[PDB]
């Protein structure tokens, strides 16, 4: 399989910061990497595919991009809302594999 | 007393020209042009058309979901297109040798739909995939008798299979290649970028890549797919390869009848009636040599012609009692064409020479024998389809059907003016010869009166009147009373 | 869009199949393939497998002897079973559409998931 | 006294053919069969031809530099293209469907040229390449409706470009891909040697890439051009992609006309006269319904046909006190029939009014059957074709070969045919005479044995003029005998 | 005392049609329908055929082993190619253009074959590669005016050549590339398997790689050969490039004759006779405007018709002596057509009337000589060769061809039963000139009988006979005897 990881395990960033996530993959994913938005007491939602296109019903603030093996998840300016799990997931190769899940917590 | 020599007459309209003359008012007439048709698609032969209704040739053999009323088709006579059908190629493409396979449709009549690769037989592929384009019912879908092969898990391995030809008859294979709108969309679908396609048979030695590209959306699809086709011979195998972009054929058609046929391009229907000759505008029921209904027509037909009428005379001159065929007129006499008029002491009346009359009549029924039994009369399709790269092709065809038409219409208009030329003065030298046979035997008994009619020096009775018109006058008994 | 409720038994045994079912509201299946997801508590996301309409399935290749998706005939439904339950199967089970590729095509692998469920947590005790 | 029978004779050394006789004078006949044309290339229709002096249709349309006169061209009737021109490729190359253009444009007449692509849209890319090949005035230049596209600074972007037809017709796209002598060259010009030339519509969708390869030189170049063209439909686009060795179109033809037409080959040139019917020798003013003049005519024109002479009798045959018999009435001038009478007041010719005029009617009708029957109607007749096309060619000769075997055998043998019937109807109509009025004379006249009658009762004036009319009152000369 | 007008009648069943009657017998008749050929396949013009034997014209021109017979051929006024030949493409191929290869050859008779790449010019390369496919003997061959250029040790240096066409006329070149079954083959054979060969002139501009395919084997082998050709113009330079798969020609072929030919298809051989027109069965040696015999013809020939017979009258009808013209019949005058049975003091017979025989017979010669005379005959070959992907033209084709004969047809047809009907028609009409021209100047001094006889009042010996038939009766002289 191909590894997914996430990394630093939590963010402490404030609001109104700009937060920055990253997964690395043991393996080339190309450009075949997703992020997903994970709370407590909701369906996980879909923000980027394909690296960096972002999913609808996303704002803007979302954005990201790598390729191979190395890709991050950027936040622009964190808001209130935005203080979830995120993780990356991985379908360049079969099975599908989803990363540990990053924490996003205020400082 | 007197016998006089003439000729039938009647109140006929029907009118003839000749090289001399033109309206010429004669007693009988024959039309050899056909120009009247039932307007019906009629069964030909009793087999009924294959009725595409909406459909084109390739949505029907590509299965376009619009054409399932075509899925299993019973044998047809001639197949009849809609002019600027909708149902064509849903997914929006091309199809190569279009018109090299609507030519080949033309001799087919029924063929039997066999399956050759059956759309599960596709491990390791994902064989479900499909476009709103083709959507049945909202849900989208694809051509029924193709697959579109795309990748499964992560990977789509070289896609291989084949068919040997046991079928019993040579079959048609048609498959294709999609060409992606994008990089994207060709790694999405088939993880691999640098793809082929590779087809072969005995014969056949084909390969192609997509050819990626920005084009123009048709019916919201920026991507095309290529069908081509090629026929399997008997006992051969087919060959297929590919690395991706491949729509596989699940199903082969085999030829069945290879009969004569058509393809006609019409916007009607059958309508349940029958024919042997059938033209988009009606079906003709006629034994004549020419018609003109319309030039596109299927069947055993006349030759078409641009004349409006083509009428030959069988009859006399109609020329409207005590006179002979200087006058004309006889309208008394119904006998036949040519005849006599006697007076005498017993009584009068007309009589027809059945000798003359006779043989006129043969030779004008050989004569108008001759001008339809002569003309050869076959099978035929006429029309051809040609691409619009072809144009040079499709005016040489055109050309050589309007020389030969212009050769046939010619020909019909200056046959019925010679011989309707002919033929009155055939019918005024038979007249004649009446009166000249009729002469020389009465000789010297008779004196002419300038008008046709001959009067007797001697009394002449009712036996002597059957004796002249038979021709067994005894000219010497009657060299008395003069 | 679509939204997906997850249904079953909180509780299965140490020694056990496992059965949840996934039901659609404001859609149907409509050629899409359809997902199961697994999160064991403490632990990031464990795809499942997937089903089409017409029955292809594909199944992470380490739960294979173990699993079974199936549709059914409802159009609107979906389900999975889970076999030989060990309680290392302890987790939040989700039920999710594949992204379709495009508005147009369908029918097609994608691996991303963009209509998912709030999910179910299943304890596996005695 | 005496009445005869007879018939016209004259000076005339027309002569005819017939089934049965040859080299037969009559005394009057019709030729129709056109032998003479004016030996000039005449405006058709009113409507002068598109001269195209020493340039090819290539030439023209590409717009090399040496057909300046050609880059505003009014209306046309026709094309006279002369036959090897010299002005046509000048950077040397190959065209594609040539013959399929040539054969488009004959259905064209006129058309405007469109800026599509206008050559300073292309930024980041050089637009001033060119050859000494299409030099002018030694400096080296280029195909003036084309713009050949070459590596900028140092880089070759990919060159993009489309046009949507809202021209308003149908239009006519032409463009090209440059196929280098060696990579040196390739290099030089496009930076990448890995390249493509993408052109599509709605129905096109064409591919290829550069063939580099060492060539025989060719007007001084080892390279070549290799151009193709589509027609755009009106509301489609037309999209250009490349990579390198992209020659762009910066103009279209919209069609204008659409009429009927075709091209010519010939080395004339216009000399403002005015015809129906052009071929190449020179225009064709007849009415007749077959001419030998070229089998390659442009307009609506004869048949053309094999044969020398096809002339009609319409006369009597001319042969110079005696009736038909004999014949000769050099001094009856009256008419084709008639009578001469020799009595105690006076003698003299007449014609018999009737029977000449139903026998000229009769003529008339017969020689319009013949005339009025053929169908006329506007053919450009040549083709074009490639010498990979042998058998299309060779078939194409043989459907014009049967063609004319056919019209001509028939012309040929109508004429004789009818020439038989002519000269038998006009036979046929004196005796007529000779036995309508035999027939009203009966016994008050002797016959002579050389178609003239003997009146027994003396005949006057008045008399002769009463036989002649058909009204010889028989009972009241019943005496003198 | 009497003289009759009257005609000829025969022992003669020789039949024509007319246009009102069928089966008239007539005293002579025309056929100008040639129906009889020799059977065999003679020299055409002097020159003999070139008699493939079992080559096909691409196992000829390439060097097939089992061919070698033919590679010195002479001049060839025609070419026999067996239909469905085995001696072809033996290592299994396909050959471009080949149709119009064919078709090329027709107006081409001799050529000259020319060394323009010697085998042995190719050093650094392998030019001893063969198959057991073309094996002569059971030793693996190749086609012998081919060379097949394989690696030389480990390596395969980019192949290259040119020829310069200054042999004096325009040649004809052919060349192929291999395609393997698959890249184990093609590193085998060729080291790389990126591979092309390019080829060129001043108008030719081609490049082609392999195409590396599994297919069905043909004769051993799943790898194929496509050849191509082209025609090198004089004074221009044709260069061949290749980085494997290249088969270069050793030779290329010199047009020598350039005349018209053809190539018939036949199973026989030359039987050293010699015609002006030839068909497959056989040769037609004939001077008739029409012919029956086979549609196929090579040379200056009659048209093919589908009709049986026809036949021109040319004579009387034939209608087996006190009596003239009226009841006609005289076996006994075979001095001409029309003439005088006459009976007097002196002596009886029959005479022709030779003026008026004579007239007739020229206007018949005429006739005859019109018919046949404007017939267009001219050097043709017919026949031609169509691909399985060019059916629309081959179908376009066979109708243009079918549509000329059913319009010759036609017209024969009735030309001959139109004419036959005026050529009775016109013998009937000089005799009774005759009949009307004598008793015209006889007048008053003889009694008509009414069966075509007069009878004379004054006695006529056999000097005022002669005068009568002379046209010089002195009528005033013999006003007596009534
Ligand atoms: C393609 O199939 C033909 C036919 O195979 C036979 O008939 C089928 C209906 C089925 O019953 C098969 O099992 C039969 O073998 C193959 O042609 C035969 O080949 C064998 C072996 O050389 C020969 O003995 C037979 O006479 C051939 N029969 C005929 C009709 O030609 C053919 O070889 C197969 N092609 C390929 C590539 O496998
Ligand atoms: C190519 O252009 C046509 C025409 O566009 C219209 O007419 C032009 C002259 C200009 O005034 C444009 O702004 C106009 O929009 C496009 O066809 C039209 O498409 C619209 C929908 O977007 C539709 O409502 C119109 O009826 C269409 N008009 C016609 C005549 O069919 C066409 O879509 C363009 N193609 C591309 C690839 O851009
Ligand atoms: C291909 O050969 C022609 C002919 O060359 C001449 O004739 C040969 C038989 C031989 O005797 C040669 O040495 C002769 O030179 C070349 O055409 C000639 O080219 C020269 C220019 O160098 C010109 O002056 C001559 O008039 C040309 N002769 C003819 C008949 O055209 C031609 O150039 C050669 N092509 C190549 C690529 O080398
Ligand atoms: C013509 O005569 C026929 C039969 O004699 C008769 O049936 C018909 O009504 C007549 N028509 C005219 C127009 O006189
Ligand atoms: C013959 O009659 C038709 C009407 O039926 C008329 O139009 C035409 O002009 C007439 N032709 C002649 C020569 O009178
Ligand atoms: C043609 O008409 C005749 C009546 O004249 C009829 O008996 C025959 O059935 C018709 N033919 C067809 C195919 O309907
Ligand atoms: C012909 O007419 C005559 C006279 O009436 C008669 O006797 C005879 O029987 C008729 N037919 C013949 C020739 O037998
Ligand atoms: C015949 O005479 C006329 C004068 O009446 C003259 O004009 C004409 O040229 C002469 N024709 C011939 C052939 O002599
Ligand atoms: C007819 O006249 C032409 C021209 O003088 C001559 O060549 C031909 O031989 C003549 N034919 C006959 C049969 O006299
Ligand atoms: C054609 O000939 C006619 C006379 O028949 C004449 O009036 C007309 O002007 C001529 N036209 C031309 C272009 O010469
Ligand atoms: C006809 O008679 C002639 C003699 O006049 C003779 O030579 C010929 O053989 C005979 N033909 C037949 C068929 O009897
Ligand atoms: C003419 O004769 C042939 C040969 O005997 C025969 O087959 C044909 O039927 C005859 N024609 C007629 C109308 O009887
Ligand atoms: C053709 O027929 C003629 C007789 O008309 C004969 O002399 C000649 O030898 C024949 N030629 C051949 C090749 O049979």
């Amino acid at each position: 399989e191909i590894v997914m990881t996430q990394s630093p395990a939590t963010l402490s960033v404030s609001p109104g910061e700009r937060a920055t996530l990253s997964c690395r993959a043991s393996q080339s994913v190309s450009s075949n990497l997703a992020w997903y938005q994970q709370k407590p007491g909701q369906a996980p939602r879909l923000l980027i595919y394909g690296a960096s296109t972002r999913a609808t019903g996303i704002p803007a603030r979302f954005s990201g991009s790598g390729s191979g093996t190395d890709f991050t998840l950027t936040i622009s300016s964190l808001q209130s809302e935005d203080f979830a799990v995120y993780s990356c997931q991985q379908y360049n190769n079969w099975p599908w594999t989803f990363g540990q899940g990053t924490k996003v917590e205020i400082k | 007393d007197q016998i006089c020599i003439g000729y039938h007459a009647n109140n006929s309209t029907e009118k003839v020209d000749t090289i001399l003359e033109r309206n010429v008012t004669v007693t009988h007439a024959k039309d050899i042009l056909e120009k009247t048709h039932n307007g019906k698609l009629c069964k030909l032969n009793g087999i009924p058309p294959l009725e595409l209704g909406d459909c084109s040739i390739a949505g029907w053999l590509l299965g376009n979901p619009e054409c399932d009323r075509l899925l299993s088709v019973p044998e047809w006579s001639y197949i009849m297109e809609k002019e600027n059908p909708r149902d064509g190629l849903c997914y929006p493409g091309s199809f190569n040798d279009y018109e090299e396979l609507k030519h080949l449709l033309s001799s087919v009549k029924h063929f039997e739909k066999v399956k050759i690769l059956p759309k599960d037989r596709w491990t390791q592929h994902t064989t479900t995939g499909g476009s709103r384009a083709c959507a049945v019912s909202g849900n989208p879908s694809f051509f029924r008798n193709m697959v579109w092969l795309t990748k499964k898990g992560s990977n789509y391995p070289v896609a291989k299979g084949s068919y040997n030809n046991t079928s019993g008859e040579q079959m048609l294979i048609i498959w294709g290649v999609h060409h992606p709108n994008d990089e994207t969309e060709q790694r999405t679908l088939y993880q691999n970028v640098g793809t082929y396609v590779s087809v072969g048979t005995s014969t056949l030695n084909k390969r192609s890549t997509p050819d990626i590209a920005t084009r123009p959306k048709v019916n919201g699809q920026g991507g095309r797919m290529e069908f081509s086709w090629t026929l399997l011979d008997m006992w051969d195998t087919i060959n297929f390869e590919s690395t991706g972009n491949l729509i596989a054929p699940e199903y082969g058609f085999k030829i069945s009848k290879r009969g004569s046929s058509g393809i006609m391009k019409t916007e009607g229907t059958l309508e349940n009636c029958e024919t042997k000759c059938q033209t988009p505008l009606g079906a003709i029921n006629t034994t004549l040599p020419f018609h003109n209904v319309h030039p596109l027509t299927i069947g055993e037909c006349p030759k078409y012609v641009k004349s409006e009428k083509l009428v030959l005379a069988t009859g006399l001159r109609n020329v409207p009692a005590i006179a002979g065929f200087i006058e004309g007129g006889w309208q008394g006499m119904v006998d036949g064409w040519y005849g006599y008029h006697h007076s005498n002491d017993q009584g009068s009346g007309y009589a027809a020479d059945k000798e003359s009359t006779q043989k006129a009549f043969d030779g004008i029924t050989n004569k108008v024998n001759s001008v339809i039994e002569k003309m050869n009369t076959q099978f035929e399709a006429v029309g051809k389809e040609f691409s619009n790269l072809e144009r040079r092709l499709e005016n040489l065809n055109k050309k050589m059907e309007d020389g030969f038409l212009d050769v046939w219409t010619y020909n019909a208009e200056l046959l019925v003016l010679m011989e309707n030329e002919r033929t009155l003065d055939f019918h005024d030298s038979n007249v004649k010869n009446l009166y000249d046979k009729v002469r020389m035997q009465l000789r010297d008994n008779v004196k002419e009166l300038g008008n046709g009619c001959f009067e007797f020096y001697h009394k002449c009775d009712d036996e002597c009147m059957n004796s002249v018109k038979n021709g067994t006058y005894d000219y010497p008994k009657y060299e008395e009373e003069s | 869009q679509v939204q997906l409720q997850e249904s079953g038994p909180g509780l299965v045994k140490p020694s056990a199949t496992l059965s949840l079912t996934c039901t659609l509201s404001g859609g149907s299946l409509s050629t899409h393939y359809w997902s199961w997801i697994r999160q064991p508590p403490g632990k990031g996301l464990e795809y499942i497998g997937n089903i089409h309409y017409s029955g292809s399935t594909n199944y992470n290749p380490s739960l294979r002897s173990r699993v079974t998706i199936s549709v059914g005939t409802s159009k609107n439904q979906f389900s999975l079973k889970l076999t030989s339950v060990t309680a290392a199967d302890t987790a939040v089970y989700y039920c999710a559409r594949d992204a379709p590729y495009s508005d147009f095509l369908s029918g097609v692998e994608t691996g991303w998931f963009d209509p998912w469920g709030q999910g179910t947590l299943v304890i596996v005790s005695s």
